[PDB]
């Protein structure tokens, strides 16, 4: 929503004529307040992992929980990745969107892609985003690359030193870190003078 | 707006009025402060001293150094 | 820990306003004219 | 460097430390610039009241502004550069330029002394601090939409009409912004139970069988 | 405080510094109301608005060295924190020194 | 007029129930509490004991005062501003400035904190036009920011850390702290879930 | 000394973010604050490249400045004229001879030449292809901005100035380039064509030696220029 | 004079003298260097209080509060612009031409 | 009557019968398809017929038409007003505030007044002007 | 005191018998907060008018002469002399500088909005008994809707209703 603030009529409502339709889910307080009313480009949502995960309260009560890992983002450069427990799925969802929201970065499209490669690692996930002239990942690594805008660009995870390889949150987790440590173009030049 | 300080004094006059040249906003505060009649929300002008030294302190902030080289 | 940092924060903020699609508050442009008071060098 | 710069910041920084050597009748330089930031503040200050509903409605004036642009930028498509951001703030500071020029009409009319003026005065000042936007900006927005949408002898005869009334400079994504918004149903319910009676009742009865005749 | 077939001091400790406590205090829907509602500047500073540390953010984090790693510093002042240390209750106070006169 | 709307409330319902609750006190103590004068006063404290005739405290002045113009705007969120806020004050300039203020003797953090309460009633930082004066009351004569020598709460996370170190006894010496999980037994509810502070106590 | 080097230097394509990187190590790396000619020396630089965004750190410069208790003076507005001249921005121009004027600070003959330039920049931007979907001709738009610069030329010569040279290669450099519009926009009105020669020959042959100034490299380009366009290559 | 600098387009480049000289030459803009708007604000006040100027109570230049408000300037300039129209032919008639 | 003309249910035998007419002209000029249709000679013609009909009808005028053959500044500016002034063309426009020339049809006969969004039978857009006062 | 606030009382309108009529006072005279009368004008009326009158007793007359005049005579910076010393506030060699503050916040306590943010911050504090809420409760309710807009113009005037008792 990009009107937060304005002249609140009387005589008129808040909404417009010609207005997108909300989901179901979609509240206008899922943006954050130092993120409302700034985003130009309309985002689009993919999920990671939905999971089960026993949440302990008390020694004589234990629920079951949904955790949900996600990301959002839009192809003009701006995407951002999150995460949630909740009691349902729908709560996950929310609550995971607008962590991914709160947590959102952005890069240079001026050349689509890296320009030198990036070797970067957390703990025990190697990854690696290359210079290319094509889109070089598997598909969960392509949709990332996608939802970041990076149609020239190579992506290259290596798990085996994790502690649980087969953890979907590690995948998200190490290309968003290294899409973060990327240096633009300007930004090299502007540093070099 | 490319107004004439002539200009722009003609109309600072014309959208003012007469109250221009009369007494100044603190003054008409000092006037309702004195005779009684001033609202809460108001900021009571109660002393010119230290008022005197805020103001001090709030334009030595942006008070230019001498840069002028004998 | 240095990944919450006023420079990486002004740096964060100025690479998301150079996509386009951002728009930059009224802290960015008044913080690269006041930078933040570093540590270093001194 | 002891050069003429760095001893002038080295008094300066001095002069500032204590309480002592900048206050009245004590340094004529500080004392000639606080002469001056006083004269001119002797004129171009408001009564408070006055000054509170000015912040009001030059908070409203830069939302507007700042939607207006939001609104060209996300039907056009196009990107934030430096120049729609001089652009803005160069609307902006106008905007409030005039907003400054119109409200000391009203922070005159509130010194005035006069009854009718003063209430006058009061009137808006409550309507701009509880957030209540103007209609002169509603004749505003209708009057643009009017002079866009009528042909040249009208066109001529608003812009002949209008060109010495000082009028706001307002973007066409502003008129957009009004004309778009949908009107309030409970709004026009109370208004056509005011302004008519009983005959209203019904009319506005008819019209919710009609509402339930598209819901079917 | 209703007692309720406990003793007090502990009812108050189970009802202000347990787990489901913070936990209803943050928002999850707990059985019946494990928290104190209405506290003023008696309240932890724990378990304040305005502080920087939120349990609903931690329970999607299995494991303390994931909680160390992925979690925001906590907010240092507030207002409850600013009534503390208007106080002095930023600290207790010393009790009497048991370390030299007796064990009775 | 929402507090006095949460008031009028508060007194509506404790009349209907013929008794305090625990809920409609905590519903007006949320309200009357949801102001962020108390950042604001921090950052105007900190720019209290500054020089008005020094460049680099012109420079901390400038930063701490667009700081806090942009927390009553709400385009700043409050962790990253107390970043921001605890990485001003932890400088060794400012550390410098508070020094020579606290050495000269006629100190001008008075007319400081006097000139940040006209400020914030003129930008309107305030939720009531005349609310500043009696938190600079507030200030004054209790235990607060403005009666601390440095300008800020004494709080360790807005001290350095190298003199952190000699002072205090912490865990082991020579972020966020934990207890490990080695004590099975430290208290009646404590656990390594349960977060410990250096200087303070919030239980 | 190094950015007033920098300023001027044609050498590499790389001196104004050397000049960037130059003032922020100097500010943050060095420690030291920077003083009206650190300013002045700044904002001359990036009052040269028409980009937004060095246009908009000249004018967070120039902010920054009166923020810092540093008072504009004739250079700080005739920074300010620069940097709004080469985008042609003329109401920007405008505002700023009226800002100087409102602070008592007189404005001399090089805000004049500047604001010249600035109607040369503003009939160069003229979108013309709008103005071809219209139907509407550029000539009345030519006609003032060339009547308004005439008037500036008549008001400096009624206040007693001495006349400089930038000021009468700014008139040159705005008839040559009226006449190099109008031969690129409206070809087939050649009186049009005849009028601004005849002017720009006027002010070649005649207001040179009228107060006694001798041409320079920027006079002859101007010139060179508008010979080059007519294709008379013998005579350039 | 301010819809006439307006449209002037030579304004900007013109100093403070020079428009003095052309609106009125009279002692009223006269003043005795430096020329600012408080200076004339300034010099008029007391050029009021004295009586020597007088200003109508009430603005005269009405904008931005009621939707008619170009029509109620109008009806508050009618008297001055009727007698700057009017009050130099009487100047032509009275010298007995 | 004049009691009639105020607010508050006074006046239902001809509110009621505004309130009809406003409603029935937008329904007829939305759901009607009968009438979009183009012109002809049959409609050129009895159109004019009932354009000179119309301008054929004059209205009956009341008693006031007929006449037979140190002052104040207040009574002297209305005698120097009628001989002086003839023909006012400041006052008639005055009158289109009053009358609000063309009321009930320059609702429809702008140009791109009524949005889409309001273009159905139920939509209440006739009823934006309504102001109780 | 009742003696010093007398004698401050009989010279301020000795002196407007003496004026006659109006007396304006200005932006730039309230700044350097000089009344009609100077302290060696007053000091010599005490002098000549009343012969026994020592040294200290005088200099105490002038300063409570130079206050009445202005604004009635309110003793707040007595009392805020005992709960704020110098030293804490930073002002120990300005002995002028620190009771013109005194005196600037004395007066800025007697003030109907500083007894009302008084009032809603010990509100805060949990300062209130059953018998406080319900005087509370007879205070709103004699307020009507036309009495609430009346007071609501001013951001206290509805506030303190409530709150006078409290």
């Amino acid at each position: 929503d990009l009107y937060p603030e304005g002249f609140q009529w009387k005589h008129k409502l808040n909404t417009e004529y010609n207005q997108w339709r909300s989901n179901t889910w979609l509240t206008p307080d899922l943006i954050p307040k130092e993120h409302r009313g700034r985003f130009l480009c309309n985002f689009q949502l993919n999920i990671v992992a939905y999971d089960m995960r026993v949440v302990k309260f008390s020694p004589k009560d234990h629920r079951q929980w949904i955790y949900c890992v996600l990301y959002v983002g839009s192809g003009k450069g701006i995407a951002g990745w999150g995460r949630a427990v909740a009691p349902s799925t729908q709560e996950a969802k929310k609550e995971a969107i607008r962590e991914a929201f709160s947590n959102i970065i952005a890069v240079d499209l001026e050349q689509e892609g890296p320009m030198y490669p990036v070797r970067v690692n957390a703990d025990g996930v190697r990854v690696l985003l290359y210079p290319a002239r094509r889109i070089v990942a598997n598909f969960r690594v392509a949709d990332i690359l996608c939802a970041f805008g990076f149609q020239h660009a190579g992506c290259r995870i290596n798990l085996k030193a994790t502690n649980n390889p087969k953890s979907p949150t590690h995948t998200v987790e190490g290309v968003f870190e290294a899409v973060k440590a990327l240096r633009s173009v300007s930004e090299i030049a502007a540093s070099r003078g | 707006k490319a107004l004439s300080p002539y200009a722009q004094a003609l109309r600072h006059v014309a959208l003012r009025g007469a109250t221009a040249f009369g007494p100044g906003a603190k003054e008409m505060e000092l006037d309702m402060l004195r005779k009684g009649t001033l609202p809460a929300d108001y900021r009571p002008p109660v002393q010119g001293r230290w008022d005197d030294t805020i103001e001090r302190w709030a334009y030595a902030w942006q008070f230019p150094a001498e840069e002028e080289q004998d | 820990n240095e990944k919450y940092e006023p420079w990486e924060h002004m740096k964060r903020m100025g690479r998301l306003v150079g996509t386009g699609f951002y728009i930059p508050p009224e802290w960015y442009n008044h913080f690269r004219m006041f930078p933040p008071i570093n540590h270093n060098f001194q | 460097l002891s050069s003429g710069i760095n001893l002038g910041r080295l008094r300066l920084a001095e002069q500032f430390s204590s309480m002592n050597g900048w206050q009245s009748k004590e340094d004529p330089a500080f004392d000639a610039y606080v002469k001056e930031r006083r004269r001119k503040e002797n004129y171009e200050a408001f009564d408070q009241r006055v000054e509170r509903g000015y912040a009001a409605a030059a908070k409203l004036h830069k939302a507007e502004i700042q939607n207006a642009v939001k609104r060209r930028l996300k039907s056009s498509g196009a990107k934030f550069t430096a120049e729609t951001l001089r652009e803005m703030s160069s609307a902006v500071t106008e905007r409030l330029a005039w907003l400054r020029d119109v409200w000391a009409q009203i922070d005159a009319d509130y010194r005035s002394g006069d009854s009718a003026r003063q209430e006058t005065a009061a009137q808006e000042i409550s309507a701009a601090l509880r957030g209540e936007p103007n209609d002169y900006m509603r004749w505003v927005y209708e009057t643009k939409r009017e002079l866009r949408f009528a042909g040249p002898v009208g066109r001529r005869a608003i812009q002949e009409e209008l060109q010495a009334a000082e009028l706001p400079e307002v973007l066409d994504e502003e008129v957009n912004r009004y004309h778009d918004l949908k009107l309030n149903m409970m709004e026009i319910e109370r208004e056509v139970k005011a302004k008519y009676g009983v005959a209203g009742q019904q009319h506005w009865a008819e019209l919710q069988a009609a509402k339930d005749e598209e819901y079917i | 405080i209703n007692s309720g077939d406990q003793s007090p001091y502990r009812y108050v400790e189970e009802r202000l510094y347990s787990k489901p406590s913070r936990l209803d205090r943050e928002g999850v829907k707990v059985n019946k109301t494990y928290a104190l509602q209405g506290l003023g500047d008696l309240e932890p500073l724990r378990y304040g608005a305005n502080f920087g540390i939120s349990e609903k953010d931690a329970l999607k984090y299995e494991t303390v060295a994931e909680k160390a790693k992925y979690m925001e510093p906590p907010i240092p002042y507030s207002s409850l924190a600013a009534r503390k240390l208007a106080a002095g209750a930023l600290w207790p106070a010393a009790p009497d020194p048991e370390g030299m006169i007796s064990k009775e | 007029d929402t507090e006095f709307q949460a008031l009028v409330e508060f007194i509506e319902g404790a009349s209907y129930d013929q008794l305090i609750s625990g809920r409609r006190f905590k519903k007006v103590y949320d309200v009357l509490s949801e102001n962020d004068d108390m950042f604001i006063w921090l950052c105007h404290t900190a720019m209290s004991v500054l020089n008005p005739g020094d460049m680099r405290s012109r420079l901390i002045y400038n930063h701490l005062r667009i700081l806090a113009e942009s927390v009553a705007s709400g385009e700043m969120t409050q962790r990253t501003a107390f970043r921001f806020f605890e990485s001003a004050v932890r400088s060794p300039a400012y550390r410098e400035i508070a020094k020579r203020q606290l050495e000269g003797g006629a100190a001008t953090r008075l007319a400081g904190i006097s000139a940040a309460a006209d400020v914030m009633r003129r930008m309107g930082l305030t939720r009531r036009p005349m609310s500043s004066y009696f938190e600079l009351y507030q200030r004054i004569v209790e235990r607060s920011e403005a009666m601390t020598p440095w300008g800020f709460p004494p709080l360790f996370q807005f001290e350095e850390r190298l003199s952190l170190e000699p002072r205090l006894k912490f865990f082991s010496r020579a972020r966020i702290f934990w207890i490990p999980p080695t004590w099975n037994r430290a208290g009646r509810f404590l656990g390594p879930h349960v977060t410990l502070y250096p200087g303070m106590t919030p239980d | 000394l190094q950015l007033k080097a920098l300023a001027k230097d044609n050498s590499q394509l790389n001196s104004l973010p050397e000049a960037i990187q130059l003032f922020d190590q100097m500010e943050n790396v060095y420690g030291f604050i920077a003083s009206r000619p650190h300013y002045d020396a700044m904002m001359f630089h990036l009052s040269q490249s028409p980009r937004p965004e060095m246009r908009l750190r000249c004018e967070e410069l120039a902010h920054k400045m009166e923020l810092m208790g540093i008072v504009w003076n004739a250079n700080t507005y005739l920074n300010l004229i620069r940097s709004a001249q080469v985008v042609g921005d003329v109401a920007a121009v405008e505002k700023y001879l009226s800002r100087m004027r409102e602070e008592g600070i007189p404005a001399s003959i090089g805000h004049l030449t500047w604001a010249v330039q600035a109607h040369v920049q503003s009939m160069i931007r003229i979108d013309y292809d709008a103005l071809k979907e219209k139907d509407e001709s550029p000539l009345p738009t030519w006609l003032e901005h060339l009547e308004t610069c005439f008037g500036i030329y008549e008001l400096v010569v009624r206040r007693g100035w001495v006349m400089q040279l930038p000021f009468v290669n700014a008139l040159l450099r705005l008839t040559c380039q009226a006449t190099i519009l109008s031969m690129e926009r409206t070809p087939d009105e050649a009186e049009t064509i005849g009028r601004f020669e005849e002017q720009a020959n006027k002010i070649w042959n005649h207001t040179f030696d009228e107060w006694q100034l001798q041409k320079d490299v920027y006079s002859y380009e101007c010139y060179i220029a508008l010979l080059a366009h007519q294709q008379r290559i013998d005579e350039a | 004079v301010w819809q006439g600098e307006a449209n002037d387009k030579l304004s900007p480049y013109k100093s403070d003298e020079e428009i003095a000289l052309e609106n009125d030459n009279t002692f009223f803009s006269s003043l005795s260097t430096r020329r600012s708007k408080f200076d004339y604000l300034e010099k008029w006040r007391d050029m009021y209080r004295h009586g020597t100027l007088e200003v109508p109570e009430g603005p005269t230049l009405n904008f931005g509060r009621t939707p008619d408000d170009h029509k109620e300037t109008m009806a508050a300039l009618v008297r001055g612009w009727y007698q700057r129209n009017r009050k130099e032919p009487a100047s032509e008639e009275e010298l007995k031409r | 009557c004049f009691s009639s003309w105020n607010d508050g249910s006074e006046g239902y035998e001809w509110k009621s019968r505004a309130l009809s007419e406003k409603r029935s002209l937008a329904l007829e000029f939305l759901g009607n398809v009968n009438k979009r249709v183009s012109i002809h000679d049959a409609i050129r013609l009895k159109a004019d017929i009932n354009k000179k009909a119309i301008s054929n009808v004059s209205c009956p005028s009341f008693f006031s038409g007929i006449e037979g053959a140190h002052l104040s500044p207040s009574d002297a500016s209305l005698l120097k007003e009628e001989f002086l002034c003839d023909y006012d063309p400041s006052d008639t426009k005055r009158m289109a505030k009053w009358v609000n020339l063309r009321s009930e049809t320059s609702d429809y006969q702008s140009y791109g007044a009524i949005p889409e969004g309001e273009r159905s039978l139920w939509s209440a857009w006739y009823l934006r002007n309504i102001k109780a006062g | 005191e009742l003696r010093l606030d007398l004698t401050a009382q009989s010279l301020k309108e000795a002196w407007m018998r003496v004026s006659g009529g109006v007396y304006f006072q200005s932006v730039d005279e309230y700044y350097a907060s000089v009344d009609g009368l100077d302290a060696e004008q007053i000091g010599e009326v005490l002098a000549a008018l009343f012969p026994e009158l020592n040294c200290y007793e005088a200099q105490a007359l002038v300063q409570r002469t130079l206050e009445c005049i202005s604004r009635p005579v309110s003793a707040a910076s007595r009392q805020l002399s005992r709960t704020i010393t110098a030293e804490a506030v930073g002002l120990d060699n300005a002995p002028g500088h620190y009771t013109n503050f005194l005196e600037w916040m004395g007066r800025l306590t007697e003030t109907r909005a500083f007894k009302t943010e008084h009032a809603l911050f010990e509100f805060s504090r949990r300062k209130f008994n059953r018998d406080d809420v319900r005087v509370m409760f007879e205070n709103y309710r004699l307020m009507s809707k036309a009495t609430l807009l009346a007071d609501s113009a001013d951001s206290y005037s509805h506030f303190y209703t409530v709150l006078k008792d409290f």
